[PDB]
């Protein structure tokens, strides 16, 4: 049977980029060219194989990725790039062979009032490595004296809101994100494009 | 996006008490890890932090100012207040508010903020006239004057290459003092007439003075 | 009370060149650091924080380094957007600091100043105050020493400088020295001289007047 | 064997548009990949955009998006480049080139000859050459305001081929190009041999002779 | 976008001599770097892909190294036919092809001094309007070449236009032609028309001169 892109470009809510949600994806038969070509994306950039290669490549997995940030961020969803998104929240590796895709999503994703639920991790010590996730909540020393779960100057929430609103500017506006991840172990492969 | 909207007078009477507020519209002042804090700038002069304020956390000041700033925090109409009291003359300077945390992420358009004793005054208008001892420069001064600012044109505008007007410097007797000044040849200093449209709006004073070469 | 130092206080540079700025503080402060741009009058603007991580926005041209106490920021080709002052300041004790800022200017070639001297007016004198103002037009860089000289006496204390800012046609810049003095005071000397030393002039030079003449 | 030859090209007012094509041979044309490169006067090589094997899929490098359009028809073996609203930054040599197709990335392995779109307002204007007199001695031809390139400058008809050094065009502040064509000869034979340089302009239709003498 | 940054920007060099190329790229692009030769008019035509593997029918002089962020391109035995610009691109952001900005490789001569003529306009331009002062530096060696126009000892900057050949196919020499365009009414308005030229081959500013 098919493979469930849907679910994932579909999707009505999306998580946060410190959160992002990964759906694997294995064992069905996949459509990527017509699935792909819709030019109702804003940002569409591949790395390590070409788009319409896909319909004759297999893989033993494929990972698609989702979350939000805004839009001075997606160029930051890419291999080797620095920042507080790139390295605080979701890191690609420097060999990264998947593609990376983007949308406007500010009719969905903004309220008139601002929308905070969308967050990012904005303080920590060490950077991520490559597909790590963090949904550590743990208040970030700063300081010199330790913090012992107390916030406050040195101690602070190591996530911040968005706040979306529908009148910002292209760059505070959110957008939403996919990447595809295209994994090629010594197994037997599973996704193949048709 | 986090927008910082900041109002409240730019004039305060020294010993006063210098107050502004700092309506916030882009994010919520209760649903946000970010303090709310104050920074100022004398003209000229560095960044200095004033204090910073948490939704309920705590407050925290600069000790240099503790004794005399007082910042509060309104939820239901979405501001936090500055309050400066005993102000001197040392205290005019550019107030920013700011959405800090670790750095001052957002920050206010900042309001300028002059602590004067001095009412309204209109300034006078010297003439800055051209020496004798190829290209020679003549001027206005426009002294004695509050507040800021005064505008000042040449020929109604149709002088304008070469043109210098200089930003005011406030005087010890809390009047400010501007000049403006024109390099023109030195040819041309019998034959065309330069005339100085010096135009100060808070005291409705409009001025042309027309600057000649000094006759022994 | 952490003390930031910045270094160099005024820094030169053009189009596409590297450029580093120094900020150095009296304690160990960690990675606790942030710089920020200020365009004149327009209010500052975060590049970085954490010593290293770029602001969101923020072109990847600028990048930071450092910890403890030396850090460092850098724009690696100069654009002509980035001309501004620069602050770093620490969020490591309570007391934030910043440093005094660090101003980049446009390297243009040495230009010496248009010296002018103006007396004061006859009319000004009939208010009982005298303005002397002295011109320095068109000079580059903004570095430049105005001294005051009344009968050959070295004035301190009761002038006042203003500069232009850069031109955006010639790059220079342009001062206006006001010396005030009663009226009592004016009619009590002769000369009056205004020496300016400046590098693209070998040696000072002094425009001066004699009272009354 | 592999074969592209483009067509198309010419001058072009700025907004307007301008397709261009780019006839294939001896390949399989219905099963490669196919992109467009262009290369400005005087600078480096840009990546344009890039189609499918069938047609389905295209991507376009972000200077030229939404604003280009490329496809293809494989009946024809002809590859299009639909260019509209067309900036000054986009005139360049435009080629054609076939994707190598042995990796899983796109690199060009074939290019074709390619095709110069010149976008500008100026109406095409014939030159106005003007002479230049004169240990040996150097004298040539002044090709000033003509619109747009090229113009092709000879002398003497093609027989005199040593010593001559014409010089590229420069876009001064009017729109228009100026040239500049010069020839060293023996200071002996100069009232004897007589230099006519040959300026000709084929955009505008000009053909100018013009005598050079001390 | 990945910046790829060739050095040196220019080489000369002469027949049978052994040359290197350098590639480096902003970030890591794995293997995916590939060499390209474009003679001047003519397209480019592949020379490696994927960093090593050579393009048939490409010449075995031909080698490509590399990996990560530096790569380089070796020709073993330099042959006439090898004279040209030498581009990489990166193909590891398939969606963004980027190139270098190339490397040409030029004929490695000795240096060689211009000689200077100067030209007035004609007379029969001088009746449309336009001036144009042109100062030319003929077969000289290398390619670095300072013309400053000095019109009354007052540089003229922000007037004129330069232009350089291609490397002579006789003697790989270059020439160069400057082009101070000015108005009539600035034509006159002055006396003193200067071309000064500074060179590798020379010593002292040339300065070549006439009167109306
Ligand atoms: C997403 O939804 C649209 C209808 O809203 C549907 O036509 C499209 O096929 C869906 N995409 C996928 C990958 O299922």
């Amino acid at each position: 049977n098919l493979c469930p892109f849907g679910e994932v470009f579909n999707a009505t809510r999306f998580a946060s980029v410190y959160a992002w949600n990964r759906k694997r994806i294995s064992n069905c038969v996949a459509d990527y060219s017509v699935l792909y070509n819709s030019a109702s994306f804003s940002t569409f950039k591949c790395y390590g194989v070409s788009p319409t290669k896909l319909n004759d490549l297999c893989f033993t997995n494929v990972y698609a990725d989702s979350f939000v940030i805004r839009g001075d961020e997606v160029r930051q969803i890419a291999p080797g790039q620095t920042g507080k998104i790139a390295d605080y929240n979701y890191k690609l590796p420097d060999d990264f062979t998947g593609c990376v895709i983007a949308w406007n999503s500010n009719n969905l994703d903004s309220k008139v009032g601002g929308n905070y639920n969308y967050r990012y991790r904005l303080f920590r010590k060490s950077n991520l490595k490559p597909f790590e996730r963090d949904i550590s909540t743990e208040i970030y020393q700063a300081g010199s004296k330790p913090c012992n779960g107390v916030e406050g100057f040195n101690c602070y929430f190591p996530l911040q809101s968005y706040g979306f609103q529908p009148t910002n500017g292209v760059g505070y506006q959110p957008y939403r994100v996919v990447v595809l991840s295209f994994e090629l172990l010594h197994a037997p492969a599973t996704v193949c494009g048709k | 996006q986090v927008q910082l909207q900041e109002s409240g007078p730019g004039l305060v009477k020294p010993s006063e008490t210098l107050s502004l507020t700092c309506t916030v519209s882009g994010g919520s002042i209760s649903s946000s890890n970010y303090y709310w804090g104050w920074i100022r700038q004398p003209p000229g002069k560095g960044l200095e932090w004033i204090g910073s304020i948490y939704y309920s956390g705590s407050s925290y000041y600069s000790p240099s100012l503790k004794s005399r700033v007082t910042i509060s925090v309104d939820t239901s109409k979405s501001q936090f207040s500055l309050k400066l009291s005993s102000v001197t003359a040392a205290d005019t300077a550019v107030y920013y508010c700011a959405s800090t945390l670790g750095a001052t992420f957002y920050w206010g358009q900042g309001t300028l903020v002059t602590v004067s004793s001095a009412s309204t005054k209109g300034p006078s208008v010297f003439p800055l006239a051209p020496s004798s001892k190829g290209t020679a420069a003549l001027g206005c001064l426009v002294k004695d004057y509050f507040p800021e600012p005064v505008t000042v044109s040449w020929n109604s505008g149709a002088l304008t290459s070469g043109v210098h007007t200089f930003p005011a410097v406030l005087q010890s007797s809390g009047l400010y003092s501007l000049s403006s000044v024109v390099t023109v040849p030195s040819s041309s200093l019998g034959t065309q007439t330069y005339i100085c449209n010096v135009n100060h709006k808070p005291s409705n004073t409009k001025v042309d003075k027309r600057v000649e070469p000094k006759s022994c | 009370d952490i003390q930031l130092t910045q270094s160099p206080s005024s820094l030169s540079a053009s189009v596409g060149d590297k450029v580093t700025i120094t900020c150095r503080a009296s304690q160990g402060i960690s990675n606790s650091l942030a710089w920020y741009q200020q365009n004149p009058g327009k209010a500052p603007k975060l590049l970085l924080y954490t010593a290293s991580t770029l602001e969101s926005g923020v072109p990847s041209r600028f990048s930071g380094s450092g910890s403890g106490t030396d850090f460092t920021l850098t724009i690696s080709s100069l654009q002509p957007e980035d001309f501004a002052t620069y602050y770093c300041q620490q969020y490591y004790d309570t007391w934030y600091t910043f440093g005094q800022g660090t101003k980049v200017d446009i390297k243009r070639t040495v230009a010496a100043p248009s010296v002018f001297i103006f007396p004061p007016s006859d009319e000004q004198l009939k208010s009982g105050t005298a303005s002397v103002v002295c011109l320095l037009n068109n000079f580059y860089p903004r570095e430049a020493k105005v001294q005051w000289k009344v009968d050959n006496a070295l004035q301190s204390g009761n002038s006042q400088e203003s500069v232009t800012e850069q031109d955006s046609k010639d790059s220079t810049y342009s001062l206006s020295s006001t010396l005030t003095l009663s009226k009592a005071d004016y009619e009590k000397h002769k000369v009056y001289a205004c020496e300016v030393t400046h590098q693209g002039l070998s040696s000072p030079v002094t425009k001066s007047f004699n009272r009354g003449e």
